[PDB]
């Protein structure tokens, strides 16, 4: 019996460009709750969203969002 | 003598000594395999789908370790080679080999070499590279030479033990920066020395913040 | 009256007590049978209870986010505070130079350590992870961890093994002569060799007799100041918690005092059938339980004393927590344990001052009866009840058991009465030797006058 | 009182082969336990 398995660990075939791996990236999009959309800043962990914050330069989201935005 | 033989007594003295000598054992024979190189797969070079050289590539052939884990100073993962870092000498360093077919079968396919993890942690540990090798922990007080190995194996067990080593002496391992350096760097004799000064001179901090348990793991 | 009924003889003695072991085990009596048979059955409910909580978690029990502890830890209690009042028959009694501990502390001893093995599972068992139940001990590791040790759960770990332990010890040497005696009565060949090993050929001798009641009075005075700290410690892991009917002063005294009225109910409840079934009237006499009633009877004011000591500390003190556990104990969702609580362990104690009650076998089995189920429900009423209702009210919540609760609970009654039904089966229930010495003294005092 | 085996050529070796027993049983769990990582 052996402390843990294998954990076979899979690179790119062509890395993506502008980012170190392991560091999270934070792009800037818009979510709407009636149409009306808020600016979100949603970080991009390893190219896929995980956290949705708010983006500080935008109308309706002075640094913050509401929760629907935030369980987008 | 009624109900016992006469080495009733000599049995029965070495049967209590003999069951003070298994606990004794037993309790050795679980803290060596709890420590035991099978177990934490120490010292055993685990095959790679394509058996990559680090022997070959970095004492002989001569890359930087930067140039295939390009991410060892920025992030807390250094970054695992794509398959386009081959790629870059191998379509024309002797490709249509055998030893490459994997390599070729991705960059054609997307699919990934399935590479296999040599140093394991149990991922709510958080190992941070970039802070290591840029407050002058270099590669092979971690690693060992792995310059010189065909088939890397992991040289420790990597325990609270090892860590918290560091974590409370770190004057013992600190360098005078070169983390990236190859493995030809050896500890002077003046370790005491150099590593306090270089221990007050990078901002490593007391052992009461680093062997803090939200240090690691989180 | 009489601690012992005259009529009796060495041989007597030895011919009465010695022959309930050592019986054919095909000869074994059938109400014998019957009891096991229950056991072993609330014993597979115990193993259906304890598969359950490990496949799924401690989450199948009915403790919620206020009740961090609900019914795991007061059958804990409990259990572990049986144990009490059968270690002060086995070393407090020996300590005092008591009569009446003569033909009980076998029994008393034996409970005990099966109070203990009930008990010393819950520890394990309401973690939810219980397979790192060894990281509470100091063991030498690879991480270079240590336990807290200003835990009281750190405290429980080393009290409940040196409790375990030393009752375990008590009863080895309380155990070897008359595994002396029942080596020496066995009269099948093999079974001599299995008694013999037990007794490790005892040759009870002068220059042994010495060392004998050397180390066993020695052992009852290590004894007993241990059992008394080792209750106020699993007092203690409420004692030192800073919720307000937690932090009390009195609750090592008083848990320790609950304990052996818990544990001489206890003691009541499984040795009346002990005294009736098997035929042992003449070595436990009535005056035997009229003492056991008075020593409960004793412990039974302590503790009542302690409930007007939660009251006194609620009523005198102007803080709003202490008031608002008076009357969420009084007129709460869960009040109707407190209510229970001063009925059972309070209102029907005080029949025991009187003689003719004290005497009375059936009023006293039913009394004792009342005695556990109010000690237990005491437990509850300073635990769940404290735990309901807390500093801030959004973090306010009933506690209501599951069935796995009271099937973890059944089961370690299975668990309990298999091992006392194996230890009435192979070993003695009244010490054959000390019974022997106790009719020396009692015929000594009759000689003296 | 003495024990039974104060007066025995037994009770030289044996005690000493105690003490030989926590020496090297002791000292085991001490290079295990420390020195063996
Ligand atoms: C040039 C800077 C290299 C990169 C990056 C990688 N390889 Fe290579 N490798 C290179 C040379 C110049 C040599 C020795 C000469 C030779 O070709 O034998 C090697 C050796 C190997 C080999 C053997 C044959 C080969 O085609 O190169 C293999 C199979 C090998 N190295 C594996 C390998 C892998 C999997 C790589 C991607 C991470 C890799 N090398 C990168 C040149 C370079
Ligand atoms: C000696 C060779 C070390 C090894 C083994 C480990 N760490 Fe370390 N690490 C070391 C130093 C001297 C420092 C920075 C000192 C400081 O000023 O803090 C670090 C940095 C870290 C950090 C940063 C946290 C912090 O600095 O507050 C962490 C969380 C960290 N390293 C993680 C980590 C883990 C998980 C390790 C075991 C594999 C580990 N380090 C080993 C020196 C050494
Ligand atoms: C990095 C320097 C760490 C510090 C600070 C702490 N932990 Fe750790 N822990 C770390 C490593 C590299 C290991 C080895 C993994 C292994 O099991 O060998 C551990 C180990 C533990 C474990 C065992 C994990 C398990 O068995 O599930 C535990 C429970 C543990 N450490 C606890 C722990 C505590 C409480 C810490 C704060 C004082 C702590 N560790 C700090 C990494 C590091
Ligand atoms: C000290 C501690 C070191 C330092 C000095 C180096 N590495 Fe890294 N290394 C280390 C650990 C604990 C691990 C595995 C990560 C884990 O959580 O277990 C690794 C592994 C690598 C990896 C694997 C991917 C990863 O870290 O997540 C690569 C790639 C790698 N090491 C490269 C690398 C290089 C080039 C180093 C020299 C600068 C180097 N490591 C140093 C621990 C340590
Ligand atoms: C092609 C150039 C190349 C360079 C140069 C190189 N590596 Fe690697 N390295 C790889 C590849 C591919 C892997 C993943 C395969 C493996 O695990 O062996 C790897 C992974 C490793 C691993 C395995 C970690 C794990 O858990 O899988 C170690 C150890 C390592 N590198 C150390 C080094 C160090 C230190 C250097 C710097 C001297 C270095 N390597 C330089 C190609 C390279």
């Amino acid at each position: 019996c052996t402390y843990q398995p294998r954990q076979y660990i899979a690179p790119f075939d062509r890395q993506p460009e502008g980012r170190v791996p392991g560091i999270p990236q934070y792009f800037a999009s818009t979510l709407t709750l009636g149409g009306y959309g808020t600016g979100v800043l949603v970080r991009s962990n390893e190219g896929r969203p995980t956290k949705v914050e708010g983006n500080p330069r935008h109308p309706a989201s002075l640094g913050g969002t509401d929760l629907f935005a935030q369980a987008e | 003598a009624q109900i016992f033989p006469r080495n009733a007594n000599l049995l029965s003295r070495l049967s209590i000594f003999a069951l003070v000598l298994l606990v004794v054992e037993g309790i050795l024979i679980l803290g060596v395999y709890f420590r035991s190189n099978y177990f934490r797969q120490v010292n055993v070079a685990i095959e790679q789908p394509v058996a990559f050289s680090h022997q070959l590539h970095v004492n002989v052939v001569g890359i930087d370790c930067r140039y295939c884990h390009t991410s060892v100073d920025q992030s807390y993962f250094a970054n695992i080679p794509a398959t386009e870092t081959c790629m870059t000498c191998h379509s024309q360093i002797k490709t249509y080999s055998p030893l490459l077919e994997k390599v070729r079968e991705s960059y054609a396919t997307g699919k990934p070499i399935e590479w296999v993890k040599v140093y394991d942690l149990p991922n709510f540990v958080y190992f941070n590279h970039s802070i290591h090798v840029n407050k002058g922990i270099g590669c092979s007080t971690c690693h060992g030479q792995v310059n010189n190995m065909p088939v890397v194996w992991q040289q420790q067990a990597l325990y609270m033990g090892w860590c918290l080593n560091c974590h409370r002496n770190p004057e013992l391992y600190v360098r005078p920066r070169e983390e990236v350096y190859n493995m030809d760097y050896v500890p002077p004799s003046n370790q005491l020395e150099i590593g306090r000064q270089l221990v007050a001179e990078y901002g490593i901090m007391p052992p009461d913040q680093l062997t803090n348990c939200y240090v690691c793991h989180r | 009256e009489a601690y012992l009924l005259p009529g009796e003889t060495y041989t007597s003695i030895s011919a009465k007590i010695g022959d309930v072991p050592l019986t054919p085990p095909l000869k074994t009596p059938k109400g014998w049978l019957a009891g096991f048979s229950v056991a072993f059955f609330m014993l597979m409910i115990f193993f259906v209870s304890v598969t359950w909580l490990f496949i799924r978690g401690v989450g199948i029990w009915g403790i919620n986010i206020p009740v961090g502890w609900g019914m795991d830890i007061i059958n804990f209690v409990w259990w572990i505070g049986i144990g009490h009042a059968g270690t002060l028959i086995s070393a407090i009694l020996l300590l005092l130079n008591q009569g009446w501990r003569n033909s009980i502390n076998r029994f008393a001893e034996a409970m005990t350590l099966f109070a203990v093995a009930c008990a010393g599972l819950y520890p394990i068992l309401h973690l939810g992870r219980p397979w790192l139940f060894y990281w509470l001990i100091p063991y030498p590791n690879t991480h270079g961890m240590w336990p807290q040790f200003r835990s009281a759960l750190a405290w429980d770990v080393f009290a409940i093994s040196t409790y375990a332990t030393v009752s375990l010890v008590f009863w080895l040497v309380g155990l070897i002569p008359d595994f002396a005696t029942l080596r020496d009565r066995a009269k099948n060949i093999w079974v001599k060799r299995l008694y013999g090993i037990a007794a490790l050929g005892w040759r009870g001798s002068a220059r042994h007799w010495h060392r004998y009641e050397m180390a066993s009075i020695l052992l009852a005075g290590l004894s007993t100041p241990l059992v008394v700290s080792v209750h106020s410690i699993i007092s203690l892991d409420f004692a030192i918690s800073q919720v307000p009917g937690w932090q009390v002063t009195v609750f090592p005294p008083y848990f320790v005092a609950g304990a052996v009225f818990a544990g001489f109910a206890m003691v009541l409840l499984l040795m009346i059938p002990v005294r009736t079934f098997y035929g042992f009237e003449n070595y436990i006499t009535l005056h035997h339980l009229d003492v056991m009633a008075k020593v409960m009877l004793t412990t039974g004011m302590i503790v009542v004393y302690g409930y007007f000591m939660e009251v006194f500390a609620s009523l005198y003190s102007g803080n709003e927590f202490e008031e608002y556990l008076l009357y969420n104990r009084l007129f709460g969702p869960s009040s109707w344990a407190y209510w229970g609580l001063l009925f059972c362990n309070a209102v029907a104690i005080q029949p025991l001052w009187f003689k003719k009650v004290r005497q009375n076998i059936p009023a006293l089995l039913i009394i004792s009866l009342i005695v556990s189920v109010g000690m237990w429900l005491e437990r509850y009423v300073i635990i769940v009840i404290s735990l309901e209702r807390d500093f801030l009210p959004s973090s306010w919540d009933i506690y209501i058991p599951t069935i796995w609760d009271w099937s973890l609970y059944i089961g370690t009654f299975g668990l309990f009465f298999t091992l006392l039904f194996l230890f009435i089966r192979v070993l003695p229930m009244i010490n054959i030797f000390e019974m022997r010495l106790f009719l020396y003294q009692e015929t000594e005092k009759a000689k003296q006058r | 009182m003495q024990p039974e085996w104060s007066g025995d050529p037994e009770v030289k070796p044996v005690f000493l082969a105690v003490t030989l027993t926590g020496m090297v049983a002791f000292l085991l769990m001490v290079w295990l336990f420390a020195f063996y990582w």
